[PDB]
């Protein structure tokens, strides 16, 4: 049983605050590794997953890799990268190693550059992939014009780039564009003042905040008002200085919050033989006391990505492993190409890749009362959106007009 | 009886972004044969050279970073060229306890000491500009200031230092505007707001795009003057450019008054340093090791501060005097290096050689106006010293500087 050894990158100590991705989504790839082993789906060999830690460090993650080259087995392809720093610099040098690196939670935009990192691949889709989610979202509503209010942070000026780019040739003007470093009030009156109803925002979680009070304080909220923010906030992210919790509730009624889908919502068999919902059970069973990571999902289907493109990589070697060293760029190109043919239904629903960035599910999200609730999810391969029937709500007898 | 070999692991861009390594690694050579030569130096101990091309990548520069660390001989320092390629190994080098020595890096990022803590320099940080753009205001009795910028880490950097820098002599930014690749609005918005003296930081190409659309806005003559980097080609506004609409004779008209500020590389004066050359037999040397022209070689400017950074080593070690015990695991030797980096004072081929708190090189300036399509050298600035060189070249319409404002 000769192993497919492959190297293992992310944050695992419980003294780095993303360790928790890390082990949080180690129940779900011991699942997925277990079950291929038993199927002897690579039969004649079996996954050698080998762990490194990164520490979310750039010193100790070069270090880490350095290392698993160095002492470690050789490894046919890197597994991992969390941290957008980290992860940048080992995908940057992956060609002088021939390592097609596959990423489940790296989801900063310069990773989509293949001029730049031409050898990696993610299973999760990218902060930018909420774009072409948002203009089916306004192309739903009839929403022609819109405003744009960004934290002046490279995460989300990334994000407002790429929206030009999307809403270009689209019968969509930004009206009002508007950023701001640590106070959103100068701007959200400016949005107020150009008489903007739809506003795309992207800020963090503390920034959230201080925008529905100037909202409220503003009267920028209401039946002739939609927000459209991010969806990954923690819950409860409000409770945690001028505005009363009752005013930023009422400012805050009926925002729009955009994010990937952490796993189907299809009760369909996938690529296992298990629906996402029967995967979800055996991975909340498998987890124990380790805290849940909403990119479980995504490494379990990582792990089946590199199980297909070994089987893949082993046939084009048939139609003509071990001899690999980081030496073998034909080998390398092989398994390129392969993970390049990805195309199966996976927990996260189809996995498959546009120049190593995943086509997806984005997750549409409404603040009712007292949480966000799903109304709706947008599937980038067929580019079309969902609205859930009898869940998204207005507080006017229509959606409001865009003027 | 027996000289031990003690190594240095060096990056060298031969291509790439800033090819500086054409130039710089045959002065390193050189630098290494003139320490070594010299018995006064380190006696027990012969420098010598591992490297490799970066091609000014870092990605490139990580498969190397690699084959420098996990293969013998144990290298006791490393010498990388470009920005990019420094910021990699700078951040890396403390998971070896490993100082790091770049002779061409100008990035003000690497001066932080939390990131970089073992980094240093002969190369001046591009912030080294800054103390001479703010003497040159004190001058000529400026208060308001406005600074136009392309988008890049570097001119962000540097002006964010000159920010805390006019605050510290009582003169304040009027207006900050910035452009991608397109400048024309913040152009356009410069002569909206009235603005006389203007610091523009951008490269080449974005300068004739900058001048081109000065010449349109008429933001040159009498009223305004331009602080701009000396480091272009010669005669870079005469330059065709298919993206201009201005011509020749537009651009020579917009430029004309235009100050410049440049790091100080060669020692103009015809004194002898540490190696006992002058800055023109360092010259003639370098150019017979080279097999194409100065001014076909990349990093021909910068290869006095390559040389320099041997010899700020060199001497380091000499002030040390038990290298061949050096360990990645070990910081203990690192320290005595940082503390012997640190307290280095010399006369190099680029003059005085020094660094501050930061690791950063400290060094002369020479300003220049732009006199009838020509550069004038108008002045020298030595930052430490507070010294001014003033040469009585410098020339206005009226016979004298404008104001910042409506007077
Ligand atoms: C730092 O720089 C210069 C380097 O000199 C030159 O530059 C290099 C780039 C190469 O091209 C070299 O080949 C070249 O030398 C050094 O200065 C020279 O070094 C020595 C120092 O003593 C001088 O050599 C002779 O000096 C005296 C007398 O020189 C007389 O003649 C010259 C003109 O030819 C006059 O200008 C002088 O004023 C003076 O009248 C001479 O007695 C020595 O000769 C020998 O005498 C003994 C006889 O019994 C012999 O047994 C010994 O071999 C002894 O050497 C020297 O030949 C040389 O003139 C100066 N040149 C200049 C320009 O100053 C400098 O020393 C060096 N510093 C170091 C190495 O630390
Ligand atoms: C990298 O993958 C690209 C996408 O491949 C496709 O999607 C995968 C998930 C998998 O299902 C795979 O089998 C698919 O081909 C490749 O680009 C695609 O290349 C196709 C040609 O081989 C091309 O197709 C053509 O098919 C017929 C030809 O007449 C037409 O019906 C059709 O219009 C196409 O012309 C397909 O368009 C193209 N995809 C895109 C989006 O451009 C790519 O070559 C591959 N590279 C490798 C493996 O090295
Ligand atoms: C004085 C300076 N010396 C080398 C510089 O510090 C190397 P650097 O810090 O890596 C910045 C480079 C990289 C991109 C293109 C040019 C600038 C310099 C600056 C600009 C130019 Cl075009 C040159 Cl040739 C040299
Ligand atoms: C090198 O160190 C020795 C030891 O003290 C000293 O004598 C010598 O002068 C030093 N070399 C130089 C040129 O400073």
């Amino acid at each position: 049983s000769p192993p497919l050894s492959i190297m293992g990158l992310m944050p695992l100590t419980k003294e780095v605050a993303k360790g928790s991705i890390g082990r949080g989504v180690l129940p779900a790839v011991e699942l997925a590794i277990e079950q291929i082993r038993n199927e002897s789906l690579l039969r004649p060999y079996f996954l050698d997953l080998r762990l490194y830690d990164t520490e979310c460090d750039n010193a100790k993650g070069l270090k880490a890799f350095y290392d698993a080259i160095k002492y470690g087995p050789n490894h046919l392809m890197v597994f991992g990268g969390v941290c957008p720093s980290v992860t940048s610099i080992i995908a940057e040098s992956l060609q002088g190693w021939n390592l097609v690196q596959l990423s489940f939670a790296a989801t900063t935009p310069v990773l989509a550059d293949k001029k730049k990192y031409p050898y990696f691949f993610r299973t999760v889709p990218s902060d930018n992939a909420v774009n072409p989610a948002i203009l089916k979202l306004l192309k739903h509503y009839q929403w022609k014009r819109v405003g744009t209010l960004t934290q002046d942070v490279q995460r989300f000026s990334e994000v407002r780039n790429d929206l030009t780019g999307v809403l270009y040739g689209e019968d969509i003007e930004i009206s009002d564009t508007e950023s701001f470093s640590n106070d959103p009030c100068t701007s959200v009156k400016k949005l107020k003042g150009n008489d903007v109803r739809i506003i795309l925002g992207q800020f963090d979680q503390n920034m959230a905040a201080k925008v529905f009070c100037c909202a409220y304080e503003e009267n920028m909220y209401g039946s002739k008002y939609q927000w459209i923010i991010p969806g990954w906030y923690e819950p409860s992210w409000w409770e945690q200085s001028r505005c009363l919790r009752k005013n930023l509730l009422a400012a805050m009624e009926g925002y729009i919050g955009v994010d990937f889908e952490p796993l189907s919502s299809k009760q369909i068999k996938t690529i296992s033989g298990k629906t996402p919902q029967q995967y979800e059970r055996e991975y909340n069973n498998k987890r124990s006391g380790v805290g849940p990571s909403k990119f479980h999902g995504y490494a379990y289907d990582g792990i089946w990505v590199i199980a297909k493109t070994l089987q893949r990589a082993m046939e084009t070697l048939h139609a003509s492993i071990q001899d690999f060293n980081y030496t073998d760029h034909t080998l390398g190109r092989i398994i390129l190409n392969a993970m390049n043919e990805t195309n199966f239904f996976g927990v996260t629903g189809q996995v498959v890749f546009r120049n190593g960035e995943r086509m997806g599910t984005i997750k549409f999200t409404q603040f009712q009362d007292s949480r966000e609730v799903k109304v709706g999810e947008y599937n980038a391969v067929a580019d079309t959106l969902e609205i859930i029937n009898d869940t998204i709500r207005f507080q006017g007898s229509e959606p409001p007009k865009d003027d | 009886s027996e000289r031990r070999a003690v190594y240095i692991g060096a990056l060298f861009p031969m291509s790439g972004g800033w090819p500086g390594g054409q130039a710089c690694q045959p002065a390193v050579e050189m630098a290494l044969e003139d320490v070594n030569s010299r018995r006064d130096i380190l006696p027990d101990y012969e420098l010598k050279l591992i490297h490799h091309d970066s091609k000014c990548d870092p990605g490139q520069a990580t498969k190397y970073l690699y084959e420098l660390l996990y293969n013998d001989p144990i290298k006791i320092i490393l010498m990388p060229g470009c920005s990019s390629v420094s910021t990699l190994v700078a951040e890396a080098a403390r998971m070896w306890n490993l100082i790091v020595l770049s002779y061409g890096s100008s990035s003000p990022a690497l001066s932080n000491r939390q990131r970089f803590p073992t980094f240093f320099r002969t190369h001046p940080s591009a912030t080294l500009h800054n103390p001479t753009r703010v003497k040159l205001f004190e001058k000529w009795g400026w208060k308001k200031i406005a600074t136009i910028q392309q988008t890049t880490e570097v001119f962000t950097s540097t002006l964010d230092d000159l920010e805390e820098r006019v605050k510290e002599a009582g003169i304040e930014i009027t207006f900050r505007q910035s452009f991608f690749s397109d400048p024309a609005v913040p152009v356009k918005n410069l002569k909206r707001q009235d603005a006389r003296i203007i610091v523009g930081l951008f490269y080449e190409t974005e300068a004739r795009k900058v001048f081109c659309e000065v010449y349109k806005e008429r933001l040159f003559g009498k009223k305004y003057v331009w602080f701009l980097i000396g480091w272009y080609a010669d005669n870079w506004f005469k330059i065709y450019d298919p993206s201009i609409n201005c011509t020749v004779d537009e651009m020579t008209e917009a430029v004309e008054g235009h100050i410049t500020t440049e790091i100080v590389m060669l020692n103009p004066a015809n004194t002898r340093s540490i190696s006992n050359m002058t800055s023109q037999e360092f010259v003639e040397k370098l150019t017979k090791r080279l097999k194409r022209h100065p001014e076909e070689t990349g990093g021909f400017q910068e290869a006095p501060l390559a040389y320099d950074a041997i010899w700020a080593l060199a001497l380091a070690l000499n002030k040390t005097s038990r290298l061949e015990d050096f360990n990645y695991n070990n910081q203990t030797i690192t320290d005595q290096i940082y503390r012997a980096m640190n307290s280095s004072s010399f006369e190099g081929v680029s003059g005085h050689v020094v660094f501050d708190a930061s690791g950063s090189r400290m060094a002369w300036t020479l300003i220049e106006q732009l006199q009838g399509g020509s550069y004038k050298k108008i002045g020298y600035y030595d930052s430490t010293k507070d010294d001014l060189s003033w040469s009585k070249t410098d020339k206005w319409i009226g016979g004298s500087p404008p104001a910042d404002d409506y007077k």
